[PDB]
């Protein structure tokens, strides 16, 4: 079977700047059945490339491709704001298809370090015997981030889950959410709740916490 | 004018079989390729199998022929997939599509049409609507709403009733170890505005007919 690569992972660029993605099969494959694909979040996929470098119909210049035998490229000779998206290459052998795993492009801004936002679980969710405590990383650049939960400076490990949007549309952040969840009966025999941000654009980490029963 | 439409959203029990429709218009089943390619939330795209109406022919992913049939019907320009034996790694949005070309010598051919998608939940879960909790509020300030216990997707959510929308950042559901889903709903707002505007989220689950107003006030130490 045919195996496909592709690199980089995440291309961060900014709009004007050329893209150039890699796609590397495990063996030759046929020019003919080798394909570049978009996709951006709530929609099927779009053909970009066909035969490695013919252009679809109604796709705009900027976009290219070139390669043959186990390597090839798509490049976007000047990124626009709509070209922010994931592309995926697709090759073929008998009519047996198989994609790559995809390079996302995202939109490179200023870095940009999150505000972050702590808050405690809501007497209504007490009263149902679990809780839930958020933490909100908001608006910040580039997409990595970590968060680390502490109950009484006992790190929380396996019980709290994340969430990332979507790049912003106009600002070109990210927001993130990390939920802690505890029991009722645990979360009352604790005190100090902490959210700690690590992120590139902070000189130092920042703690956001607050003191079960304070206002 | 041609349009792919496919099959409404599909809930299925772990072992159970799905079945999804792809319906062509504006074009004819015979001169088309349709194949399905799956994608699971926040993962690629994975070829399943598909049908080259040319030469009316039938291909499979050998990870999924013991439990896949595809089927074309060329009297009505429909094709199916039906997949068996369904786990919780089979939860994925399916779409059809022409991935394949045509080689002559006059050079390639090839069609980009797709249809909207189709949702398949394989999960042991019932239907429930979510309970929606507070997320109670320097110059800006933060607040949300706390959506959870839900099942299946999706969720909306709105501020206001559409009113305010600069600021929001509604994130995508995460699946806990229940099999239930969450979400939460945030807003950045003027401190100032703390005091005098009421913020309501608006949650709507229509697997489960649930509809919530939520509004959530301020905290203060005064």
């Amino acid at each position: 079977e045919i195996v496909l690569t592709q690199s980089p992972g995440t291309l961060s660029l900014s709009p004007g700047e050329r893209a150039t993605l890699s796609c590397r099969a495990s063996q030759i494959v046929s020019r003919n059945h080798l394909a570049w694909y978009q996709q951006k979040p709530g929609q099927a996929p779009r053909l970009l490339i066909f035969g490695a470098s013919s252009r679809a119909t109604g796709i705009p210049v900027r976009f290219s491709g070139s390669g043959s035998g186990t390597d090839f490229t798509l490049t976007i000779n000047g990124l626009a704001p709509e070209d922010f998206a994931v592309y995926y290459c697709l090759s073929s052998d008998s009519s047996i298809f198989t994609f790559g795993p995809g390079t996302k492009v995202d939109f490179k801004r200023t870095v940009a370090a999150p505000s972050v936002f702590i808050f405690p679980p809501s007497d209504e969710q007490l009263k149902s015997g679990t809780a839930s405590v958020v933490c909100l990383l908001n608006n910040f650049y580039p997409r990595e981030a970590k968060v680390q939960w502490k109950v009484d400076n006992a790190l929380q490990s396996g019980n709290s889950q994340e969430s990332v949007t979507e790049q912003d549309s106009k600002d070109s952040t990210y927001s993130l959410s990390s939920t802690l969840t505890l029991s009722k009966a645990d979360y009352e025999k604790h005190k100090v709740y902490a959210c700690e941000v690590t992120h590139q654009g902070l000189s130092s980490p920042v703690t956001k916490s607050f003191n079960r029963g304070e206002c | 004018q041609v349009q792919l439409v496919q099959s409404g959203a599909e809930v299925k029990k772990p072992g159970a079989t799905v079945k999804v429709s792809c319906k062509i218009s504006g074009h004819t089943l015979i001169k088309l390729s349709i194949h399905w390619v799956r994608q699971a939330p926040g993962k690629g795209l994975e070829w399943m199998g598909g049908y080259e109406g040319e030469v009316d022919e039938i291909f499979y992913a050998q990870k999924f022929q013991h439990r896949l049939t595809v089927i074309a019907d060329t009297a009505t320009d429909t094709v199916y997939m039906e997949l068996g034996r369904l786990t919780s790694d089979d939860t994925a949005v399916y779409f059809c599509g022409t991935l394949g070309v045509t080689v002559t010598e006059a050079g390639l051919g090839i069609d980009d049409y797709w249809g909207q998608g189709t949702l398949v939940t394989v999960s042991s879960a019932s239907t429930k609507g979510p309970s929606v909790f507070p997320l109670a509020p320097g110059g800006t300030a933060a607040l949300g709403c706390l959506v959870k216990d839900y099942f299946p997707e999706p969720v909306t959510v709105s501020w206001n009733s559409g009113a305010l929308t600069s600021g929001v950042h509604t994130f995508p559901a995460v699946l806990q170890s229940s099999g239930l889903y969450s979400l939460s709903s945030v807003v950045t707002v003027p401190s100032s505005s703390l005091g005098t505007q009421t913020y309501i989220c608006n949650v709507n689950h229509k697997p489960s007919n649930t509809k919530v107003d939520k509004k959530v006030e301020p905290k203060s130490c005064d």
